């Protein structure tokens, strides 16, 4: 079949995927903070 | 008075248990 | 049992996907990392740094005590080098 | 709100003279305090004798005075009762009893000074917490 | 007579009994009857019990000032500990009732019978040619009773610390437990509520989905239940219409279409979750408690920055500090 | 008409069904989950509770939380553009603005979600017994996260969104409300525990009364997705439980409705009890018990024991749990048993 | 060879029920994993091991197992030479490669079945003769092993005896209790408070002696099963299938798993408090000791001291009259220990020995065990759930006991599961009720 690319599913998936990794990167950096 | 009331209800539940088990509606197959 | 969307299996398997996402996925990661490591996150959410919970001597808590003049009261708490 | 060298300035001896520890000594002391003290002296108390704590004030009214580096260090070698009228090295960890308390074998004079410093720095930071027990947890 | 014993074995094993008294039943029925009779009599008329062995009798029976909610059967004395205390171990019944004698008689008989009850749930399944493993599902609630009535007392070194047989007495067991073990901060317990919440969730899930996708065979003013006859050939609900709905609620592949894969999950989730919660009490019976994040996060100077974990600790202290007033003589609670 | 064209698009069968409900559901639901995940990692609770509550401060998955606003706020909606935050975002965060954000948004998210159930059911043409059931989780959220603090002094005494922050909410209700002694709560657990039993027992019953529809041992494949005959022997199941338990089902339609009733009814009862706790109309005591306990120093029940535990909880927790009260409890006034 | 047309993927290992060859590879590859762990872990423990520091404060569970056998230790459990630890570790780790080799080989190269490639090693589950024979083989192998312990104890060095006359030390046992009345007496002992059944063993003489009996009896039954077949009843009672045999061994391990849990938690002898931590009762006993010691030095008369309840602050009586420690520790009046026994008299704790025979080594022993009770958190924070972070510690007795209970339990489930299937497999309905011939439909209605 000739499937499309940008779809409603694509949008949804990205609304969760994009912030997640951005957070996973942020939290990963926190593991080195100290005092 | 209170003790009596508590045991009474309890005795009533146990009585129910009996009738529920041995005096139920016979579960009939297909032709029901 | 099917709809318009392109079967995930194909996409997660397609070389084109990875050619894209080998760039995109790490990019967001490094971005989130920088968001913290540059101390920006601290200012965006007013979260105190390890050396910004109390004043040097003070051992009291900066508890907000009134709703309307809260924002003003909060700023006053940052004043005392907190 | 940080561990300044202003905080790490603790009395060295009875004659008012003081000493200034370093963030390296503190951490090292804190670690050593966990290694050979925390077992019974967790959070400045004394599990096997709650009547005597590690409060600076309590150490001050000790006999001899144990509210300074020199005091504590001596104690860690030859410990005594609160009046000092009796040596208790046999039932208390010390250098002259390292055969009985293996943990004290490794410990060298550098370690002793660090541990001593830790006991004096903690109340400066924690305050009432360091002295009291579950009440202040 | 073909043979008395042979007939006897045939009556026991008989699948034509109203209640299947099995071989496990031969042990179950007497033990359960002893347990329940002693319980009922105790709960009503038993005298106060010195649970903590400190000569401080706790009355938990109706006739002695209690009601259903407060009333309970008080655990054996702490002076007895893990010692075996049958009736024939006491100078008199008066002494036996004072030292929490009934408690042991009940829990031992119950746990024994309740175990045989599981064994019977296999036997009947065997005699009826159906698959076993139903008893395996019952192993989870049973393992909890075992953990609460036997494992924890063994670990703690006394039956006086086993869960009391009553409403309020059960609340006491929990509050104190939380203080000494911080059970809320333990993974196994968390898995427990996960199974229990999930259970109730899924029970409502399945329940609703099925009953909502019933094939119409009833009148507008007639009970929708009558649209089913005991002993049907075909199904009474459209599982394909059910899957169609739930498949659209979330998304297709996150929805069941296999009734067998469904009911397995329906059974697996709660049983496994409760299994862990049973292992939780059994693990914390040897003082392997929940996470201790007290005074974890501290600031740059060393000051203690509190968390919700600390707020929990304060509540825990209050329970610890106040439980069993006159029972303690020494600083540490190690027993 | 544009409407029916808008409808057409929305009600299109996609991978993730949108629908009219989706216009309400997805925005809120996403912001609610997002707001939590945001605060969980970044925003603090220092200025509101004197607490660290984020990964950024050092909290872990258990100790993290989106804490309630200060008691000063009252029942304020705490709008970003409201008199408190005054458009400021950073201030808004520090005043616990994210709590009312998550709460109110999530609340509408639960409204949209049930609407989705209603909307999808109608389309598929199935009965809305999935929407009726979902009312129980609604009542709980409404009663606990909204109604309860609305009866108290402020949002501050509502359950904070977080693992540990919920555990103290439990212990609080014990210490202060004696929540376990409440009949409505008892019905609650009776429904959940009994519901978690029905779930277990029914699944196990079915899997172990199945017919043989295949030649393999893994009987999972041997199921007919297209209805036809019953996949498990309902008749055998009946006789089983009738002999081991004495009572047994014999009407799948009732059995499954029962699986709906029990857990939904329970949560509803637990809701009412909480609604009463808002006005502090709790089930704390038994007057008959206290009166004898006063006159008679030798009368002791497991009920009296528990109340002593409550006094300890209240006394030792209140100071750091209610900062706004500036509590100061001298060591000598703290209720304590012996030695401990 | 084997795929979906036999079992499901998540039940894969059940496809090997009738593949003796490959089914041997598994057991040999698996056995390598056990040797691998034992080896690699010992070296891991040693690599972190600190000599001048208690073993229980270092999270050791294998090195203290070696210490018990009299290896690398001396007076009072003092660690002398760490070489035997290193050896036991590396030797195992090596043997894991050897076993692992055969495991891999038999599972992917060697004959997929054994019956043809060797009629001696090949077997049939229903072959009651081969089964009891293979069982007979292992019954001897285990039997010799039981004597391997006896040898180490009597000849090759001995064991660590905490009850040692001059104080805990490695002692050569040269007088094993062989009296059957005494030995088998333990089996007739109660499992409750006081009479402690098997766990109540309190001297190495019985330990070594008991193992002598077990060693002989095991090999004796080993020979018996080689040269025989199951009787009449033995055949009409059990189920004879590959799964059935598994189930029997599953419940067996489960039972042993529970016994081991109570052993490491209660027993003092075969689990030395010098290498492991102090047992639960021991630590609570120590606290009573400690403060009895303290306050007495302050001039308090412990004998007549009256506590809050009026029961006896420091000393009270047991239900049978013996003088015991006071407080909540009344539940642990069944505790026996080297440090405490010299204070005990013919009627329990002697007030005279308590008054002036208290030794310094006992006071600090009590203090030690008191501040090292088996109390801790999952994240390893020693003390009560309300304690503060500082002392990173959780008694090895706690780790072992909890771990082995979970395993023991799940194995009891594994038992029920595999025994329930075997009964249904044999009779032949483990795959569903026969649609045609439905048994229930042939039984009269009880209604
Ligand atoms: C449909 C989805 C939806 C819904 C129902 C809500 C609902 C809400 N949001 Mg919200 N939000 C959404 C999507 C949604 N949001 C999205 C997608 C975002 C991301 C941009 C946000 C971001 C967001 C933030 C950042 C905040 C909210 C907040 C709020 C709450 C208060 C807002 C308020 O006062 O409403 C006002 C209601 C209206 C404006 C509706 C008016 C409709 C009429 C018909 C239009 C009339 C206009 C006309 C000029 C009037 C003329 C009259 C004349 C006299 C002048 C409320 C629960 C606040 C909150 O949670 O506080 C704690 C808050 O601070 N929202
Ligand atoms: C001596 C021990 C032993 C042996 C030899 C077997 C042998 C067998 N079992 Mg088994 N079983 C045992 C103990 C044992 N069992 C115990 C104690 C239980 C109770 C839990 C079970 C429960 C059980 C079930 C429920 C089933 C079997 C089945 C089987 C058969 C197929 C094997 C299989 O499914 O592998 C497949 C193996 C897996 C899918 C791996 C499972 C992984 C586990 C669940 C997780 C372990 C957690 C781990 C410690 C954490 C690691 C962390 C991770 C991040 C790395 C096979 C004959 C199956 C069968 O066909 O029955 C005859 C079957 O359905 N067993
Ligand atoms: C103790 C763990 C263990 C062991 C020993 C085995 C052993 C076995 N399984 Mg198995 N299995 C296990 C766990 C285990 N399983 C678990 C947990 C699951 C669930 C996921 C399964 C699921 C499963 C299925 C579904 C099947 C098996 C099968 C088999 C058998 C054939 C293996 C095969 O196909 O080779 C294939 C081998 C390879 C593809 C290469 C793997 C590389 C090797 C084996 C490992 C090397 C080890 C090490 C790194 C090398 C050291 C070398 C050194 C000594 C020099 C074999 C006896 C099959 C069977 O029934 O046999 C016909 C089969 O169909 N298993
Ligand atoms: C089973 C026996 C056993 C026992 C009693 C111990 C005991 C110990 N180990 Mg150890 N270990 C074991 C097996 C065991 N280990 C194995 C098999 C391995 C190989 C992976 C290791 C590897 C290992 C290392 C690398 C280290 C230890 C350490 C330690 C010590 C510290 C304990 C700790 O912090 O763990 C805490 C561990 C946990 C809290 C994890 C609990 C995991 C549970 C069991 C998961 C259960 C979930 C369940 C399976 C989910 C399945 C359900 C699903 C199917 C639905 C302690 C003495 C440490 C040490 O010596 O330092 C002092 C250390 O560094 N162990
Ligand atoms: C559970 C253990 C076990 C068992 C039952 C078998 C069984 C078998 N193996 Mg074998 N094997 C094993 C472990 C085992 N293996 C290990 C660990 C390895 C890796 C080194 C191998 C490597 C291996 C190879 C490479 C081959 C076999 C083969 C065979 C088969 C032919 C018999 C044979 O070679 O023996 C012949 C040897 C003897 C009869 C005598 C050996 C005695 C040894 C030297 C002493 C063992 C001492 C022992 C540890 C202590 C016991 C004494 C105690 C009672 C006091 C047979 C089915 C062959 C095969 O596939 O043929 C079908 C084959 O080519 N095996
Ligand atoms: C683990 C090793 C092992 C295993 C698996 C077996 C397995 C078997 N043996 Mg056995 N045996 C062994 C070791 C072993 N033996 C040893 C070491 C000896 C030497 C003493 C013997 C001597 C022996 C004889 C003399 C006979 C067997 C027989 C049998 C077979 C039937 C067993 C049976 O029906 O018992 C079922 C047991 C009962 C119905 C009795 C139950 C009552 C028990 C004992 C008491 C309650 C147990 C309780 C829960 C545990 C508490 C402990 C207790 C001390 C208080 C079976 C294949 C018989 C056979 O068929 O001959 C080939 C037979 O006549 N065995
Ligand atoms: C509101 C809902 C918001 C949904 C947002 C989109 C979610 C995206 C999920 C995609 C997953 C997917 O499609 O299934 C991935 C695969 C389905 O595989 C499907 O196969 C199809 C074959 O034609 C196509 O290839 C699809 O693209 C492919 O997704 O998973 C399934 O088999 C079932 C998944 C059910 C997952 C339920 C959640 C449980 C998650 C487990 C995590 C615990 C650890
Ligand atoms: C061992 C012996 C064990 C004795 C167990 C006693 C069982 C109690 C029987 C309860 C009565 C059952 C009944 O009325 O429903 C009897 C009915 C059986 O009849 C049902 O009738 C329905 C309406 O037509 C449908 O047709 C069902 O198919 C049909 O089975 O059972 C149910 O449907 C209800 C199932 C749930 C049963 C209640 C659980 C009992 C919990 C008791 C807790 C109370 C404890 C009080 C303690 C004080
Ligand atoms: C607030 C706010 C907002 C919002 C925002 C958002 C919306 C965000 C989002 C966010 C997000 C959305 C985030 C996410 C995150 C995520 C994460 C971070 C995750 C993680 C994960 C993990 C970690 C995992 C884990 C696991 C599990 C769970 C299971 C098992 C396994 C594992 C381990 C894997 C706005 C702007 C509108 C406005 C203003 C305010
Ligand atoms: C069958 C199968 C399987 C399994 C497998 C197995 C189980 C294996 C095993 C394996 C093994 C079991 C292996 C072993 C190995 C070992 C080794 C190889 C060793 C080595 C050693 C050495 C080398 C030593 C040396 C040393 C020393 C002495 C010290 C120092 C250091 C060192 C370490 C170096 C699986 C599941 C996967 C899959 C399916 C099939
Ligand atoms: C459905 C309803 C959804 C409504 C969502 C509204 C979200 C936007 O909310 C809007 O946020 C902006 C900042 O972004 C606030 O804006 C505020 O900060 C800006 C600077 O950042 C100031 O210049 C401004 O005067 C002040 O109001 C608005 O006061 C608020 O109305
Ligand atoms: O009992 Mn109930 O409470 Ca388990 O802990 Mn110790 O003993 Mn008593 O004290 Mn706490
Ligand atoms: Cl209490
Ligand atoms: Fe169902």
């Amino acid at each position: 079949v000739s499937y499309p690319i940008f779809t409603v599913r694509w949008v949804a998936v990205h609304t969760l995927a994009v912030p997640t990794i951005f957070f996973l990167g942020a939290i990963a950096a926190m593991q080195f903070i100290q005092r | 008075m209170e003790t009596i009331t508590y045991v009474f209800i309890f005795a009533c539940i146990i009585a129910l248990f009996f009738f529920a088990i041995f005096f139920r509606e016979p579960p009939r197959i297909t032709k029901k | 049992g099917t709809t318009g969307e392109r079967p995930f299996s194909d996409i997660i398997t397609s070389v084109r996907y990875w050619v894209i996402h080998s760039i995109t996925i790490p990019a967001l990661f490094i971005a989130g990392w920088l968001f913290v490591s540059t101390g920006l996150a601290y200012d965006v959410f007013g979260t105190p740094r390890p050396d910004s919970y109390y004043a040097q001597e003070q051992r009291s808590i900066p508890l907000v005590t009134d709703r309307f003049e809260a924002k003003q009261q909060v700023e006053t708490f940052l004043e005392q080098l907190k | 709100a940080e561990l300044t060298p202003e905080v790490l300035t603790v009395p060295l001896n009875s004659e008012g003279k003081t000493i200034t520890l370093t963030e390296k000594q503190y951490l090292e002391g804190k670690r050593l305090f966990q290694y050979a003290c925390a077992s019974c002296h967790v959070g400045g108390i004394t599990k096997t004798n709650p009547s005597l704590d590690l409060r600076t004030e309590t150490l001050a009214l000790a006999t001899p005075p144990r509210d300074n580096i020199e005091g504590l260090v001596d104690y860690m070698k030859n410990p005594t009762t609160y009046d000092g009228e009796q040596e208790i090295a046999e039932v208390h960890p010390s250098l002259r009893s390292a055969d009985i308390f293996p943990k004290m074998r490794n410990l060298t004079e550098k370690d002793l000074v660090a541990i001593a410093g830790h006991i004096l720095v903690e109340p400066k930071i924690l305050g009432d917490k360091w002295g009291g027990g579950k009440v202040y947890y | 007579s073909a043979n008395l014993w042979e007939r006897f074995c045939n009556w026991v094993t008989s699948t034509d009994n109203r209640l299947y008294v099995g071989w496990f039943g031969v042990i179950m029925i007497p033990t359960l009857l002893a347990a329940t009779i002693c319980f009922v009599i105790a709960f009503i008329a038993a005298p106060p019990v010195d649970i903590d062995g400190i000569r401080e009798p706790v009355s938990g029976s109706l006739l002695y000032g209690n009601n259903i909610i407060t009333g309970a059967v008080v655990p054996s004395s702490n002076a007895i500990g893990l010692h075996f205390y049958p009736i024939w171990e006491a100078a008199s019944l008066d002494e036996w009732l004072y030292n929490g004698g009934p408690y042991q008689l009940i829990i031992f008989h119950f746990l024994l019978g309740a175990s045989c009850y599981m064994g019977r749930q296999w036997e009947l399944s065997y005699r009826l040619g159906m698959r076993p493993w139903i008893c395996v599902a019952y192993s989870a609630p049973l393992a909890s009773a075992f953990a609460v009535f036997l494992i924890y007392p063994i670990g703690q070194g006394s039956f006086s610390d086993g869960m009391p047989l009553g409403i309020s007495g059960t609340f006491n067991f929990m509050i104190v437990f939380q203080a000494e073990h911080n059970i809320l901060m333990h993974p196994f317990h968390q898995l427990g509520v996960a199974g229990v919440f999930g259970g109730a969730l899924f029970c409502a899930m399945h329940g609703s989905l099925v009953t909502s996708s019933l094939i119409r065979e009833t009148t507008e003013t007639e009970s929708a239940n009558y649209g089913y006859k005991f002993g049907q050939e075909e199904e009474t609900y459209n599982i394909v219409a059910a899957h169609g709905y739930f498949g659209r609620l979330i998304f297709q592949y996150a929805s069941f279409n296999n009734s067998r894969s469904l009911h397995f999950f329906l059974a697996a989730w709660p049983v496994v979750g409760v299994w862990f919660t049973a292992l939780g009490i059994s693990t914390m019976a040897f003082n392997l408690n929940g996470f201790n994040f007290n005074h974890s996060v501290i600031d740059a100077k060393g000051n203690v920055i509190n968390t919700w974990a600390d707020i929990i600790n304060r509540a825990n202290l209050g329970m610890e500090v106040m439980h069993e007033r006159n029972a303690h003589n020494f600083p540490l609670d190690l027993a | 008409g544009w409407f029916d064209i808008l409808d057409d698009w929305l009600k299109r069968d996609r991978f993730v069904f949108v629908g009219w409900s989706g216009i309400l559901l997805f925005p809120c639901a996403y912001l609610a989950l997002g707001g939590w995940l945001t605060g969980t990692t970044f925003v603090t609770s220092w200025y509101t509770h004197g607490l660290a509550s984020s990964y950024l401060e050092g909290c872990n998955f258990l100790t993290v939380a989106v804490s309630t606003p200060a008691n000063s706020m009252g029942h304020s909606l705490l709008l970003l553009w409201g008199p408190e935050a005054q458009g400021d975002f950073t201030r808004w965060c520090q005043l616990g603005g994210l709590w009312t954000f998550i709460a109110l948004h999530g609340a509408f998210g639960l409204i949209g979600f049930m609407l989705r159930q209603f909307e999808i059911a109608r389309l598929v043409g199935v009965r809305p017994y999935n929407a009726i059931a979902f009312s129980a989780p609604i009542a709980v959220f409404v009663s606990v996260f909204l109604i309860y603090p609305l009866g108290q002094s402020s949002w501050f005494f509502a359950p904070s969104f977080g693992v540990a922050a919920i555990f103290r909410f439990l212990l609080f209700f014990q210490g202060f409300h004696n929540w376990t002694l409440n009949p409505f709560h008892m019905m609650g657990v009776a429904g959940v525990l009994g519901g978690a039993l029905l779930c277990a027992i029914h699944g196990a019953t079915v899997e172990n009364t199945l017919f043989q529809d295949g030649e393999g041992a893994s009987t999972f494949r041997a199921f007919n997705p297209t209805q036809a005959e019953e996949t498990y022997s309902m008749v055998t199941a009946n006789r089983f439980w009738s002999q081991i338990f004495g009572i047994a089902f014999s009407n799948k339609r009732w059995l499954h409705f029962f699986m709906l009733f029990v857990p939904v009814t329970g949560l509803w009862m637990s809701a009412i009890g909480v609604v009463g706790l808002a006005l502090n109309l709790r089930s704390y005591d038994f007057i008959s018990q206290e009166i004898r306990a006063a006159e008679d120093p030798e009368f002791e029940t497991f009920y009296t024991k528990n109340l002593l535990l409550n006094e300890g909880i209240r006394a030792w927790m209140a100071p750091q749990d209610q900062p706004h009260e500036n509590f100061v409890f001298p060591e000598e006034v703290l209720p304590r048993g012996n030695a401990l | 060879d084997q795929e979906s047309s036999g079992f499901a993927w998540w039940a894969g290992n059940a496809r090997l029920i009738n593949l003796s060859g490959k089914l041997l590879g598994a057991h040999v590859a698996h056995a390598g994993l056990i040797v691998f762990w034992a080896g690699a872990m010992t070296l891991f423990e040693l690599a972190h091991f600190i000599p001048e520091k208690p073993m229980y404060e270092q999270g050791l569970i294998l090195i203290p197992h070696i210490a018990t056998l009299g290896w690398g230790v001396g007076p009072g459990g003092e660690v002398v030479d760490t070489f035997p630890f290193f050896v036991v570790g590396v030797v195992h780790l090596i043997s894991s490669a050897v076993l692992g080799f055969g495991g891999v080989y038999h599972a992917i190269r060697g004959p997929e079945t054994l019956e043809e490639y060797s009629s001696f090693f090949g077997y049939d589950w229903k072959d009651k003769n081969k089964m009891t024979t293979i069982l007979g083989f292992h019954l001897i192998v285990l039997g010799i092993g039981a004597l391997l312990l006896v040898a180490k104890a009597m000849f090759f060095g001995g064991l660590y005896d905490t009850w040692a006359p001059g104080g805990g030390d490695v002692r050569v046992i040269t007088n094993p209790t062989l009296d059957p009345r005494v030995i088998f007496g333990y089996l007739l002992k109660s499992p409750f408070g006081g009479e402690g059944w098997i766990v109540s063993v309190n001297n190495l003489e019985d330990v070594v002696g008991g193992h002598i009996w077990i060693g002989l009896i095991c090999i004796a039954g080993g020979i018996w099963h080689i040269l025989t077949t199951p009787f009449g009843w033995a055949r009409r009672a059990f189920i004879w299938s590959g799964e059935a045999y598994l189930s029997y061994s599953l419940g067996a391990l489960s039972m042993m798993g529970f016994i081991a849990t109570c052993f490491v938690w209660f027993n003092n002898t075969v689990y030395p408090s010098e290498f492991y931590g102090p047992t639960g009762p021991e630590a609570s006993q120590a606290q009573a000791m400690t403060f009895l010691i303290r306050d007495q030095k302050l001039g308090a008369n412990v004998g007549s001291a009256q506590g809050p309840t009026g029961l006896g602050k420091y000393l009270m009586r047991s239900p049978t009259g013996e003088i015991i420690f006071g407080g909540e520790t009344m539940r642990f009046w069944d505790f026996r220990g080297p440090w405490l026994e010299p204070l005990r008299g013919p009627n329990g704790l002697d007030l005279n020995k308590i008054k002036n025979d208290i030794q310094p080594w006992q006071e600090r022993r009590a203090a030690e065990y008191m501040t090292h009770a088996p109390l801790g958190s999952l994240n390893s924070v020693g003390g009560v759930a309300t304690e503060i972070n500082s002392v990173n510690f959780v008694s090895p007795r706690s780790w072992l006991a909890t771990s082995h209970f979970v395993l023991a339990f799940f194995f009891l489930v594994g038992h029920l599961w595999h025994a329930g299937r075997a009964r249904a497999a044999a009779a032949g309905f483990e795959k569903g009720i026969d649609r045609e011939s439905e048994p229930v439909l042939s039984m009269p209605s009880l209604d």
